[PDB]
RNA sequence: GAACAGCCUCUAGUUGAUAGAAUAAUGUAGAUAAGGGAAGUCGGCAAAAUAGAUCCGUAACUUCGGGAUAAGGAUUGGCU
RNA sequence: UUGGCGGAAAGGCCUUGGGUGCUUGCUGGCGAAUUGCAAUGUCAUUUUGCGUGGGGAUAAAUCAUUUGUAUACGACUUAGAUGUACAACGGGGUAUUGUAAGCAGUAGAGUAGCCUUGUUGUUACGAUCUGCUGAGAUUAAGCCUUUGUUGUCUGAUUUGU
């Protein structure tokens, strides 16, 4: 029943994609998010909401947004669970601007 | 410390500094002090 | 836009080509460069350099047809 | 056992005291033999055991994670078990650009309407211009500041005289 915390973060993807080849900009942005979720939630199994992949790829392979306000939920797998007992789910946050925000724990109701 | 002693007129020359640069090395610094910056620029919008 | 040029798009069709990691030297392909400006080099090889359109202006020579876009210069956007 | 001395690689030298043997300095008693006529005829350490027992103080490296003063890969420099810690975001600074969007304007070459009868009407179109606005945007990815918020903090392997 523990380790089911969901938080909201802003990831500075501009910093992480600095100098990256333009055709590997968006594809690596997905990998950075999984790396970002692994750092915060301790999960190798990280799932991306299809809406989030849309936000990363919204302006093409190369025009990744500088900051993404995102929600990462650490949840449990079921139905003959795999090796990982926990996986982190990342879904986009609908916000006017992703700037100036702080990471907050958001209740899962 | 120097392994030897020499005069060379370049070792015994007394050095009295006149001014030391403190402008930012992160760009083409124009001000050597935040007070000097505020005096030249005047009030800014962020100066709430 | 002069244009079955280039560029972008619709219908239609593909999204195929071993991939993953920060990408050292040397490369291959694409570029930029102070001041000088071919001193480089067999050799300006390679590259660079005003290139469209409109107006102006256009020499030698000529088989009188050309040379000729000679050379050279100016303009070009948006809006009302 | 007591005093010292010795750094060139000393790791050994001299020691004052006791005990303890031996003593061929001199004189005796007993033994030895058949290893058969020689046969090296065997006499002085390194290391090991769920060895013996008298003591003795109870660690680190490496992988993985992390760092960028380093780097092809290895290698290197760092950090990392509750901190004047580390990380992510922000907040400030510092820099780059050059004045954001939006809303107004009696600004604007002019233009088309209508006229509740023109200082300072009026409904519209209009590149631009002015103001809020040295603003907005970006800012470490190998910038500074680690206090505001949220997190993390005992995984793997090997190494002994």
């Amino acid at each position: 029943l523990k380790d089911v915390v969901t938080r909201e973060y802003t990831i500075n993807l501009h910093k992480r994609l600095h100098g990256v080849s333009f055709k590997k900009r968006a594809p690596r942005a997905v990998k950075e998010i999984k790396k970002f979720a692994k750092l915060h939630m301790g999960t190798d199994d990280v799932r991306l909401a299809p809406e989030l992949n849309q936000a990363i790829w919204k302006r093409g392979v190369k025009g990744v947004e500088y900051r993404l306000r995102l929600r990462i939920s650490r949840k449990r797998n079921e139905e003959e669970d795999a090796k990982n007992p926990l996986f982190s789910y990342v879904e986009p946050v609908l916000v006017a601007s992703a700037k100036g925000l702080q990471t907050v724990v958001v209740e899962e109701d | 410390k120097s392994l030897y002693t020499n005069t060379s007129r370049k070792a015994l020359e007394e050095v009295s500094l006149k001014w030391i640069d403190t402008a930012s090395k992160f760009g083409k610094g124009r001000f050597q002090t935040p007070a000097e910056k505020h005096a030249f620029m005047g009030t800014l919008k962020k100066d709430l």
